[PDB]
């Protein structure tokens, strides 16, 4: 188990739900 | 001044201005605060010369050395140019590339110059951001991963690289570079890298997804942790042992190096880094302020923040110079201790050791490493050194060493994103000009295609030999182009647009002409600097062969440097690089006066 993975699970998780957040979040500007 | 016939009905009118301003609330963006501009440009000049370029040459030159040539170089060159980008932006309300176009219609290599350097230099500075977040990851364990050196197959001895170079240069050219021996040699992307480098992108699109409106929100944790942080390296900069030794090792300057065109140079293109300017992102900005904002005040503002954090980042980097150089010195004068005591069995300090070997003299079968602080002050790190090989290791020496890891590349990201949003804002705003895409997709696709097409030209850097491109393209994507549009728009807002009609539009938008000391850095000073900087550039080039710096282990003095030449092919990259930028501002003004 690297920590480096772990924590860039986390991160690379994290970036991903607030892109897609923002996407939506843009489209339901309308 | 020169000949520029029909310059009204290709600008706003100043009797329009004002009706420009209540009806343009729709379908151009708007800074929700005052605040929330100051951040950005502040984040955008704090995050592109401290994240990296600005702490390297001042310990590159030696400190005050740099610093003296930079601070002079800031005032006469750097404030005036700040202060014409701000106004010219506010007053033409367009981006870097429309501003350029309003002023002169062949005057458009300007704006796609400054889109062409603003990729350029974004491109490879994500990696370093890459780079930044790969530690950031690999900082999260009691014994930071640097701070050992690997053992045998056996087990019986440590790995041979590891032990002939130190824990902390195996970490950056083996386990993250995973370095090759030349730009020739360059091997499979690097997939632990490559990783890193999405995540960069990554959160980059995540936080320039609208734009200014996303961004803005961004630039309050961006662009206020690297202070916060930085300060916090004060304390404990100034608690450590070599500290105090260190900052009193910049304020006493070298100054044969003062007399030298390359310190002089670097401290010239360091000026257009620290200020973002001739990248023109702080146009664009300044195009979103209110047409009666007083755009001299926030440029004096912006300035003086940025002249102070240069000098709080040099002596936040000589504590820990200080201290790591203190450091050595006392594990060599330890070092030459042990050896006297192991070959006569002695009761000798730091102070009675040139008598005390004196007397004892065998002696010649021992060998004394002479050494004093200053060789080690002097010590200069090339490339990114200075964080991943003079920091990370004075952190390992530093109880929290994983927190000083964590807050210390934490502080290099923010700076680094703050420094990439400026970047973003100079390749997106001049394509929307130019209408590559089609009206009907939103900001968010032509953001993400910019945001894609470049992650994937960021492979070149996750190869085996992609430390030696960042080195080379670094060398010629912030030189001459810098130099040559800041020097073009300095030339083309007083020689073409009329530093007259400039003076008068800025007096309705302020209410008052400019100070002498604009009219004087304007008109004769900047030009003639930014000409004497130009030329510096060549006189250095021509002396100097093209080399650089390989790390082979199989090298007899695999710890000493190793200065190769570059292929012949690389004067192709080389031509681009520079040349293609440069000559964007000649190739267009000849296109259009044939066209
Ligand atoms: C200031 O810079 C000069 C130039 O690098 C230094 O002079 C050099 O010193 C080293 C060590 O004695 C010599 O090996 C070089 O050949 C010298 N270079 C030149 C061009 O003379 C000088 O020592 C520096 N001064 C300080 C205080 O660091
Ligand atoms: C480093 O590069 C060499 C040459 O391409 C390769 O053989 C080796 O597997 C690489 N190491 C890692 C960890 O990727
Ligand atoms: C990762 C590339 N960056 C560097 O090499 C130097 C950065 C750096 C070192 C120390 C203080 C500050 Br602020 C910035």
């Amino acid at each position: 188990v690297s920590i480096w993975l772990i924590v860039f699970g986390v991160v690379m998780g994290v970036i991903v739900v607030g892109i897609v957040i923002l996407i939506f979040t843009g489209i339901r500007d309308r | 001044v020169l000949p520029n016939p029909g310059l009204d009905a290709r600008i706003p009118s100043l009797a329009e201005l004002e009706t420009i301003e209540q009806e343009e609330a729709s379908s151009r963006p708007k800074w929700d605060n005052k605040a929330q501009y100051m951040l950005t440009c502040l984040g955008f000049c704090v995050g592109l010369g401290n994240v990296w370029r600005f702490p390297y040459l001042c310990q590159s030159h030696g400190g005050g050395a740099f610093m003296i040539p930079f601070l002079i170089l800031l005032v006469l060159e750097g404030i005036p140019l700040l202060y014409l980008e701000f106004a010219i932006g506010q007053r033409l309300r367009r981006g870097s590339l429309g501003v350029w176009s309003s002023i002169h219609p062949a005057l458009k290599g300007l704006g796609l110059a400054s889109m062409l350097t603003s990729f350029m230099v974004g491109l490879y500075y994500n990696t370093i951001i890459s780079w930044i977040m790969w530690y950031l990851f690999n900082s999260f364990q009691e014994p930071l991963p640097w701070s050992d050196c690997p053992l045998n197959e056996n087990q019986t001895g440590y790995v041979d690289e590891c032990a002939r170079s130190s824990p902390v240069d195996y970490f950056w050219y083996r386990e993250t570079l995973n370095i090759s021996t030349s730009i020739s040699d360059s091997g499979s992307i690097q997939w632990w890298m490559l990783l890193c480098l999405a995540c960069a992108w990554s959160v980059l699109y995540m936080c320039t997804i609208r734009g200014i409106e996303t961004t803005g929100k961004a630039v309050y944790i961006t662009s206020t942790l690297p202070y916060v942080v930085l300060t916090i390296f004060l304390i404990r900069g100034l608690t450590l042992k070599g500290a105090t030794n260190g900052i009193v090792f910049l304020f006493t300057p070298n100054v044969t190096e003062l007399a030298q065109p390359d310190t002089w140079l670097d401290a010239g293109a360091q000026v257009f880094f620290s200020f973002s300017l001739a990248f023109g992102g702080l146009i664009s900005f300044s195009s979103y302020n209110s047409v009666h904002n007083n755009c001299e005040k926030d440029s004096v503002i912006v300035s003086i923040i940025n002249g102070f954090t240069s000098v709080y980042v040099a002596i936040v980097v000589y504590s820990v110079i200080g201290f790591r150089a203190t450091q050595r010195y006392d594990d060599c004068f330890s070092t030459n201790i042990l050896t006297l005591i192991n070959g006569f069995d002695l009761n000798v300090t730091q102070e009675n050791f040139v008598d005390m070997q004196q007397r004892c003299n065998a002696y010649a079968q021992l060998v004394f490493q002479t050494c004093d602080i200053n060789a080690f002050l002097s010590e200069a790190v090339e490339g990114t050194g200075l964080a991943f090989i003079v920091f990370t290791e004075a952190i390992t020496k530093m109880p929290l060493s994983p927190l000083w890891s964590v807050l210390f590349f934490i502080m290099l990201f923010c700076l680094g994103l703050s420094s990439m949003f400026g970047n973003m804002e100079g390749v997106v705003v001049p394509l929307q000009d130019l209408r590559v895409i089609p009206p009907k997709w939103p900001k968010e696709v032509l953001t993400g295609l910019i945001c894609l097409g470049t992650f994937l030209i960021g492979f070149i850097f996750t190869l085996n030999s992609g430390q030696y491109w960042l080195s080379l393209l670094d060398s010629y994507a912030g030189s001459i182009p810098l130099l040559i549009i800041a020097f073009c728009e300095m030339f083309s807002v007083v020689y073409v647009y009329g530093v007259d009609r400039f003076n008068k539009d800025i007096e309705f938008m302020i209410g008052h002409k400019p100070n002498i000391f604009w009219q004087v850095t304007w008109r004769v000073v900047s030009p003639l600097l930014m000409l004497i900087i130009f030329l510096f550039f060549f006189v250095v080039e021509v002396s100097q062969e093209l080399t650089y710096s390989i790390w082979d282990p199989g090298y007899e003095e695999f710890p000493k440097s190793q200065k190769i030449s570059y292929p012949n092919w690389v004067y192709v990259v080389v031509v681009i690089v520079a040349g293609v930028p440069s000559l964007t501002i000649p190739g267009y003004a000849i296109y259009k006066l044939i066209r």
